[PDB]
Formats: structure tokens, C-alpha cells, sequence
């Protein structure tokens, strides 16, 4: 099962990735 | 160019779909805990 | 295929993701009301 | 107004629409 | 007007959807902390 | 840090902005 800690890390990863694409 | 920008849009949408998988996952976790 | 078709596909995907985002808003509000 | 079952079904329906586009 | 304008509108839409999505993340974290 | 009231307002503000863009 996914932990809330890894959940939070993956959220940050995909959000950062989109922010870099949109720049 | 438009071709490159269209590809960047696709990659953003794919990442936004992964984010939605994660927020749906989190809501389901809490819903099952509560109800 | 072409850019025009691909633009339409991207638009439809973003519109469907907006529905998903609205559905997650509903679920959070439901749980918030239950908890708080 | 939605039941949680209807919520889950609509999540699956919109996901199917999106993945068909991404494929 | 043209593909260039329509593509720019899609970019603005996803930018705004990312703000909306970040807000749902905040709400989930708040409820997670309350519950667990 | 947001209040839930402020959260609800910003949700609606971004929703209206997106819907206007998507027409």
C-alpha cells in the first residue's frame, strides 16, 4: 500500500513537472 | 513551435492525470476510514 | 493526426479532467462536513 | 447530489474518456 | 481566433486547473491530519 | 494558511475562471 508520505512526494513531483512545462 | 507546444500540453495533461489519480486515491482513503 | 485534430483531443481531455476536478471537490466537501 | 457509488462510477467514466484520448 | 490563440487558452486553462488541484491537495492534507 | 471559508471561495474563483476559459 501507498503511504501518505510517498503520496505527498509524488504530488510534489508531478506538480513541479507541470510548472516547468508551463514555464 | 505549435508542434512542440502541443507535445508539452500533452505531457502536462498526462502529469495532471497522475495527480488526479493521487487525489482520488487520498479521498477514497479518508472516505473508507470515515464511512 | 494533424494539429487541428490533436488540439481538439487536448481540449476534450482537459474538459474531462475539469469534471474529475469537480468530483474531487465534491468528495472533499462531503468529508469536511462529516469531520468538521 | 451524489451517492459515493455514483461518484466512483463517474470517476471511472471520465477516466475512460481521458485515457482513450491519451492512447 | 487561430490555433495559436486556442493553444494559449488551453495553457491558461491547465494553469488554472493546477491552482484548483493544489487547493484540493491542501484540503485532503487538512482532513488527513484531522483523521490520522 | 487558509481557513475553510477562504478555501471554498478560491475553489469557486478558479472554477469560474476555468469554465470561462473553456467557454
Amino acid at each position: 500500500e501507498l503511504t501518505w508520505e510517498e503520496w505527498e512526494k509524488k504530488i510534489e513531483e508531478y506538480t513541479k513537472k507541470i510548472e516547468e512545462i508551463l514555464k | 513551435g505549435i508542434v512542440q507546444q502541443q507535445n508539452n500540453l500533452l505531457r502536462a495533461i498526462e502529469a495532471q492525470q497522475h495527480l488526479l489519480q493521487l487525489t482520488v486515491w487520498g479521498i477514497k482513503q479518508l472516505q473508507a476510514r470515515i464511512l
